[PDB]
């Protein structure tokens, strides 16, 4: 209605599902048909990178795939003009429960994405991007690489790119999976080949990456965004979402709701509206929700929550965080603890371990607390124990994750701690519901 | 409880087999440690049915393709494990009361363990 | 108490005055002056004189003025008609070159 | 004889103490110090320190 | 030069300089088990986190010896928070670590070990002691793999150890080993079998563990027996 | 092998700076996966000599990831998730199911030989859970006991997995359970 708004709005659209679940889509010409190009041929022609750059710091644009960052002054970080070329790197991964949001994206509107990576591409100055998909995603992989001998074909890619002798040129990267393959420094391995270990960080990739040669990473959403941006303006971007979270995102859901997926939604909407106007109510009594990602701290089912604005920075007001979008709906049926339990097998598995702290302490401990207590072997002690492990990871890691991993269940503790306390006392299994929906 | 004698029982065969393979196919053995709890036993009860902790089959090299540990006395979580040299195959033997001992939940035999081992041997096979 | 008088006497002469937190006390002086000051104390009521430790300081892990010191473990028998328990030690660093004191 | 009844019969600082040897079956960080006591010893810190006592003999 | 203060002391030390070494030029002291002399560090060890001021307090302890110092920096080492800290990754450290010290022939060198009883102890004037929290089964994996014709190597001794494979890079520039398996599952190995370079045997000195021993001279004596004789080498001509 | 393939290289390498070679050893083991469903060792030393490279290093790498292989793995390698979504959507209850189904345990192969099994992390597709990937080849979604067993069945029946299709049905990009 008014502008700055969120919620319902007569004068929301969406953009990233106006032609997602439409097919035909991996047509470069059905994509040219919703604009397109146009929009690159103007912007070389028009304003310079830094220009762009303004217009995007305007828009406030924060960072994706959990990030917050502003992409603005994350521009502030890249240097132009140094004789090296630099390169754009989707972070094209991601996998984690309730983390999906990107690949629809990927597998039904590739030329769109390659517009905003052409138009990112030229706004840090890097004449080569890659797009480093996870490999398990394999239509995606089809459609992206369809896609860039099309714009080869006609002439839309090569050195000359409108005559212009921006060049731009794009390899597709298939994965082999794991959350860490994303870490920034590590990635950086993974794809000049290395196995990953997360590097020195005072380096940035942003100040010297690949090779020495600086690299901007960004996040699918991120680089979608800019072509909204470009066409329609920063003031138009801010008109969406709150001050605080400008424009709309991508938020997902799963949990027994009855339409999981995601809602490309304007950003500081309700929960509650999320919840039930669009993803169509629960189905089954919640017990609590954990809010963007996963890592995010869950947080229970409680009205005054779900009346908060799903944001960056509302819920950091309730001492949480957002992550990406990925909401997952938690049951009382099974067991917190259970989630939790699952939760750090699936982090144990895949971690880093160049994070020590973690790989002896999490990856061998943690875990194995679980594990007795909710057979039902555990006592008190052990859990108060495990409580007092946590601060001794917390503070410090050599990759946040960990520290990340300890959030949901420190919020866990902080919440619904009883529950662990009763389950473990009085040597107890786990209740098991029939899981067959 | 005592799930721990079955236990203990069950890995003394399940080694008793792992030297049957050996001298069957003629492959490697080694035994790899004993219970430091016997070492450190020195007049408190000790009644393990074997002395010996942990052991592995070798290809003929000194490396294991197959590494099978018992857990220790009092060393919680006891399980048998064993473990495949770069594979990432992680097994953890539980016993089941009323059953005997399973494999996940999927009951143990020596065939199991003999296909195992010769997918294990031929396959990795690092000599 | 009896060493009160005493140690305000040594702070007065400026002596620097060692102690462990197991309340051991060393009063450092040099060569010269010690005899007199010595014999003040014995004047002031002091019974007692229990050790002489002489101490090498050949090798130390930290800096020491002198090599050679001597230490002498002055006390006031209370249990005697006179004393209060005064227990003290005085230090005195020694001249390597020199290896001469005066008696007591 | 009348104050006498059980206890402890040292200071139960590992630290600063060997360990109970029925311990050693359990812990490495017993086992540790354990093995650095009775090998290296440990280092008390820089002092002088002299304590009077009553001995037989004075 | 840099104007440090760690803790009570200040010193001058020309800047690009690690925190870490105007801590040991001042008199004050960490754990360390990463990086080491002759070459770049890494964070790994994780053990050279301090809190700094310079005055405001970090949020995260950064590992001193990878960051750079400072002018007007105070350097905080004697925290409670530290010692604490120290311990709880020393018995991380500690969790797999498997029971062998008596046939361990790191031992005396077992600079481990030393740090281990310096740093620890547990949180607790104390009536009763503790020494875990720990007590499940640790891990079991390789061991009497005979890696060389000098050189045996017994897995489950390494701490990851990270400094070989460094070394390898950093030093030759000539590689032979690597980690295998991701996160704990993990452990270092060769595919050579058997290593054709040059140099190699001063693995065994860097070993911070007894992974890599002279077999010749396993099971011979101990440690602390030996005397250990400065002198010179003329079998090459350095 | 791929010395008669030699072009794959050609191609990936045209993607690498003239120095960043190690990248391709991922499209060659990925290539080699899909040929032989896994790698035997010769190959990897075989990849290492091509990049030039100490097997070694290959061979961590390799370990790195999920994805490679080294075993005789049966042809439909099931994948199946096994993490929270879908753990919540039951697909606990299918592991336990397809475990017992199949008889085999982990690690195992039928001794059929059609069917390789793995508990795998998120395929972010946890919208239309409980989902298992055979392959790389698209996601298996939202299967049920009815569900597999057509598949497993058609599958076991030497068919491919776009010639048995699925009872029930799904949402599309937002998904619907019912
Ligand atoms: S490596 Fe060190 S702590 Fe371990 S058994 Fe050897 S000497 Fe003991
Ligand atoms: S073998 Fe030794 S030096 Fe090498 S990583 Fe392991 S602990 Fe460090
Ligand atoms: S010496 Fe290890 S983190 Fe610095
Ligand atoms: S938890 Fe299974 S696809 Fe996400």
């Amino acid at each position: 209605t008014g502008p700055i708004l969120s919620g319902l709005d007569p004068r929301f659209e969406r953009t990233l599902y106006a032609h997602v679940g439409k097919e035909g889509s991996w047509t470069l010409d059905y994509y040219l048909r919703h604009g397109g190009y146009e929009t690159a041929k103007r912007v070389l022609k028009e304003k310079t990178p830094d220009e762009v750059i303004e217009e995007v710091k305007r828009s406030g644009l924060r960072g994706r795939g959990g990030a917050g960052f502003p992409t603005g002054l994350k521009w502030s970080f890249m240097p132009k003009d140094d004789g090296k070329q630099h390169y754009l790197i989707c972070n094209a991964d991601e996998s984690e429960p309730g983390s999906f949001k990107d690949r629809y994206i990927l597998e039904d509107v590739p030329h769109l994405l390659i517009e905003g990576m052409i138009l990112a591409g030229y706004a840090i100055r890097a004449t080569v991007g890659y797009i480093y998909v996870r490999g398990e995603y394999r239509r995606a992989a089809d459609r992206l690489e369809q896609a860039i001998k099309e714009a080869r074909a006609r002439g839309y890619l090569g050195k000359n790119l409108f005559g212009t002798d921006f060049s731009f040129d794009l390899h597709v990267h298939r994965g082999a999976g794991a959350y860490i393959c994303g870490e920034e420094t590590a990635l950086m391995n993974s794809l000049e080949g290395l196995r990953a270990n997360p590097r020195l960080k005072p380096p940035f990739p942003a100040q010297s990456g690949l090779w020495g040669k600086p690299t901007t990473i960004n996040n699918v959403e991120t680089l979608a965004s800019v072509v909204p941006i470009m066409e329609r303006g920063a003031d138009w971007f801010a008109q969406m979402g709150t001050e605080q979270s400008k424009g709309m995102k991508l938020y997902q859901i799963s949990g027994p709701v009855k339409r999981p997926g995601v809602y490309e939604l304007p950003m500081g909407t309700t929960f509650r509206e999320l919840i039930y106007e669009w993803a169509g109510g629960p189905l089954e009594p919640i017990q609590a929700i954990i809010p963007g990602g996963s890592s995010t701290p869950p947080l229970p089912f409680t009205e005054e929550v779900l009346d908060t604005p799903m944001s960056y920075e509302h819920l950091q007001a309730k001492g949480s965080m957002l992550g990406t979008g990925g909401v997952i709906l938690i049951p009382e049926r099974v067991s917190m603890v259970d989630a939790m339990w699952n939760l750090t097998r699936f982090y144990a598995h895949e971690s880093c371990g160049k994070c020590t702290p973690c790989r002896e302490g999490v990856a061998g401990f943690m875990v194995n607390l679980f594990a007795k207590i909710g057979t039902g072997q555990g006592e008190e002690k052990d859990v108060e124990n495990l409580e007092a492990l946590l601060p001794l990871i917390e503070g410090r890691s050599f990759c946040p994750l960990a520290d990340a991993a300890v959030w949901p269940v420190k919020g866990s503790l902080r919440h619904f701690k009883d529950q662990y306390l009763a389950l473990a006392r009085e040597k107890r299994p786990v209740p098991r519901p029939s899981l067959w929906r | 409880a005592s799930s721990e004698r079955e236990l203990y029982e069950a890995w003394v065969e399940l080694l008793s087999w792992m030297r049957e393979y050996a001298q069957a196919k003629g492959v490697r053995f080694e035994k790899e440690a004993d219970f430091p709890d016997f070492i450190y036993r020195m007049e408190r009860p000790y009644d393990l049915p074997t002395t010996i902790m942990t052991a592995s089959l070798s290809d003929g090299l000194g490396e294991p393709f197959l590494l099978a540990d018992v857990s220790p006395r009092h060393a919680k979580l006891k399980r048998i494990g064993l473990r495949l040299p770069r594979a990432h195959i992680h097994l953890h033997a539980h016993y089941e009361p009323g059953k005997g001992l399973v494999t996940g939940k999927i009951p143990l035999t020596k065939e199991r363990f003999f296909a195992l081992a010769d997918r294990a041997r031929e396959a990795l096979a690092f000599a | 108490m009896r060493l009160e008088r005493v140690l305000e006497e040594a702070r007065a002469k400026g002596y620097p005055i060692e102690d462990n937190g197991l309340g051991n006390l060393w009063v450092v002086l040099p060569r010269e002056r010690f005899k007199e000051e010595m014999a003040h104390y014995k004047a002031m009521g002091f019974n007692f004189l229990a050790d002489i430790v002489g101490l090498d300081y050949l090798t130390y892990p930290d800096p020491r003025p002198e090599r050679f010191a001597v230490v002498y473990e002055l006390v006031s028998l209370p249990g005697w008609k006179d004393g209060d328990g005064s227990r003290f030690f005085v230090r005195v660093y020694v001249p390597e070159e020199d290896p001469r004191l005066p008696t007591v | 004889l009348e104050r006498l009844e059980p206890g402890p019969v040292r200071d139960p600082n590992p630290q600063i103490t060997p360990p109970p040897r029925h311990l050693l079956e359990t812990s490495m960080e017993a086992v540790i110090y354990h093995f650095k006591h009775y090998t290296e010893g440990f280092h008390p810190p820089k002092g002088e320190v002299y304590v009077p006592t009553e001995s037989a003999r004075g | 030069m840099v104007r440090v203060k760690v803790n009570d002391r200040i010193v001058e030390v020309p800047p690009g300089t690690s925190v870490m070494d105007a801590v040991f030029h001042a008199g004050y002291d960490v754990p360390l088990f990463c990086s080491e002399k002759h070459l770049s560090p890494i964070g790994a060890c994780r053990m050279c986190l301090v809190r700094i001021g310079l005055i405001q307090w970090q949020p995260k302890l950064a590992a001193s010896c990878v960051t750079a110092v400072a002018d007007g920096m105070v350097v905080d080492t004697l925290s409670d928070v530290v010692r604490e800290a120290q311990a709880g990754m020393v018995e991380f450290t500690l969790l797999n670590h498997p029971l062998d010290c008596p046939t361990c022939d790191k031992g005396g060198a077992c600079e481990l070990q030393d740090r281990t009883v310096e740093y620890g102890l547990y949180e607790k004037p104390l009536e009763l002691p503790v020494y875990t929290r720990f007590e499940f089964t640790r891990r079991h994996v390789d061991k009497h793999h005979p890696l060389s014709p000098f050189v045996i190597l017994d897995r489950e001794r390494c701490i990851h150890c990270k400094r070989c494979v460094r070394y390898f890079e950093e030093v030759p520039g000539d590689e032979v080993l690597d980690f295998i398996e991701r996160g704990v599952h993990t452990f270092i190995g060769t595919m050579d079998f058997g290593l054709p370079s040059g140099f190699s045997g001063n693995i065994t000195d860097i070993c911070p563990v007894g992974a890599l021993l002279d077999l010749t001279a396993r099971f011979r004596a101990r440690n602390w027996e030996m005397e250990e004789t400065p002198t010179t080498c003329a079998l090459c001509p350095v | 092998f791929f010395d008669d393939k030699q072009d794959f290289l050609e191609e990936t390498f045209a993607k690498y700076p003239p120095e960043g070679r190690r990248a391709a050893i991922m499209p060659l083991l990925r290539r080699v996966q899909q040929e032989e469903g896994w790698i035997r060792p010769e190959r990897i030393e075989e990849i290492a000599r091509l990049v030039g490279t100490t097997p070694t290093e290959v061979m961590g790498v390799a370990s790195f990831y999920s994805y490679y292989q080294f075993v005789p793995t049966g042809k439909y390698h099931l994948q199946v998730c096994a993490t929270l979504s879908c753990k919540l959507a039951g697909a606990e209850e299918l592991w336990d199911y397809l475990t017992e189904t199949l008889g085999i345990g982990p690690g195992e192969v039928t001794p059929d030989g059609l069917f390789s099994v793995q508990k795998v992390e998120c395929l972010g597709s946890c919208h239309t859970a409980p989902v298992i990937q055979v392959n790389d080849e698209p996601y298996v979604e939202c299967v049920t006991r009815a569900r597999l067993e057509a598949l497993l069945a058609g599958l076991r029946a030497g068919k491919r997995l776009e010639e048995i299709e699925l009872p029930g049905k799904c949402g599309h990009h937002v998904h619907e359970v019912e």
